[PDB]
């Protein structure tokens, strides 16, 4: 039993 | 440096929005994408601006704030690969702001392009729905929507005393060298009935030798809110510890979480009928492996002692670039 989410964003180019 | 702002000798054009609905909750997010030019000349330190409404974020999940808020953003070339501009954004004021080189010192009716990721913005934008998105290239307006889809927190077995729990990362610090995340947890989001009720959370989900996070006592503090009106909270996982619908009760608990096991902690909520707000600080390792996690609760009881259950959930960010 379970579920789950991600995230996400930007390093900058780095 | 950076002399003059030279918005109004530029022209942006060609705006599109890779996509304009996304649920950010499952890595979620889109692109702005255009084409500018300089009506006349310039030279190294001049500059123009682009501003972000307050739906959309430049940085999504991945923090900067250790960082003096600013965003390093690839270099603006040419073909030679000579760097025309140099770029950066503001987390603040959502600012981007590209400076010119010694590049332009001998050109005119310039032409370059950039993509820059955009991904939503927790705190603005908390609940699934469709926002205003205005983007301001060099002083001129491009105006859209923003749906977000956020897949619903509120997640658990479908029984009446079943276990339910769900969290995001929200921020990781991957610039400042700190290495530092933040994760908000719900526990309880269907708000049910339940006994004797324990929490988890893990820096690995299967497999520590598979994720860079570490959870211990010393690379994790832990801050606790009993929730008011449920209703009440984002769709979007953000939680404002001085939201007054929160009250803190991190005093509650000081002989209730345990850093025994490997990367993991444990609270011990008891019998609860209502949800909880978990905020996470912590820290990942150098490994470079990626940063997945897992959190989990079981609860016994209610008014039968047995038809104990659990549910579990899981978490990694995904990197994008400009
Ligand atoms: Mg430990």
């Amino acid at each position: 039993y379970g579920g789950g989410s991600s995230g996400g964003g930007s390093s900058g180019g780095g | 440096a950076k002399g003059t702002n030279v918005n109004d000798k530029v022209t942006a054009s060609d705006f599109k929005l890779e996509k304009t609905a996304f649920d950010p909750n499952q890595s979620g997010n889109t692109f702005m994408a255009a084409n500018f030019k300089v009506t006349g000349q310039v030279k190294s330190g001049d500059y123009f601006t682009a501003k972000l409404p307050d739906s959309v974020t430049g940085n999504g999940d991945v923090d900067y704030s250790n960082s003096n808020n600013t965003m390093p953003i690839a270099d603006i070339k040419s073909t030679n690969g000579d760097v025309v501009a140099k770029a950066t954004y503001d987390i603040l004021t959502k600012t981007y702001t590209f400076v010119f080189t010694d590049y332009v010192n001998d050109k005119e009716n310039i032409n370059g392009q950039f993509s820059l990721p955009l991904f939503t913005d927790r705190a603005k934008a908390p609940k699934s729905g469709t926002y205003d998105a205005n983007i301001n290239i060099a002083d001129e307006m491009f105006d859209n929507k923003i749906t977000y889809n956020y897949s619903s927190p509120i997640a658990g077995i479908d029984k009446p005393n079943g276990a339910n729990i769900s969290s995001q990362i929200i921020g990781v610090d991957t610039a400042s060298g700190q290495n530092t995340y933040k994760q908000t947890v719900f526990v309880n989001p269907k708000q049910r009935v339940l006994g004797n009720t324990w929490v988890y959370i893990k820096g690995y989900q299967d497999k520590i030798e598979e994720s860079s996070g570490k959870v211990s006592a010393t690379d994790t503090k832990l801050r606790i809110f009993e929730v008011n009106d449920t209703s009440k909270l984002s769709d979007s996982y953000y939680a404002d510890p001085n939201d007054s619908n929160l009250k803190e009760v991190t005093g509650e608990f000081k002989d209730k979480i345990s850093y025994k096991y490997d990367n993991v902690a444990s609270i011990n909520f008891g019998d609860i009928n209502k949800t909880y707000v978990v905020l996470v600080e912590g820290h990942y390792d150098n490994t470079g492996k990626n940063l997945k996690t897992q959190v989990i609760q079981e609860n016994i009881d209610p008014a039968t002692g047995k038809d104990y259950s659990i549910f579990g959930w899981n978490n990694e960010n995904v990197v994008r670039y400009g």
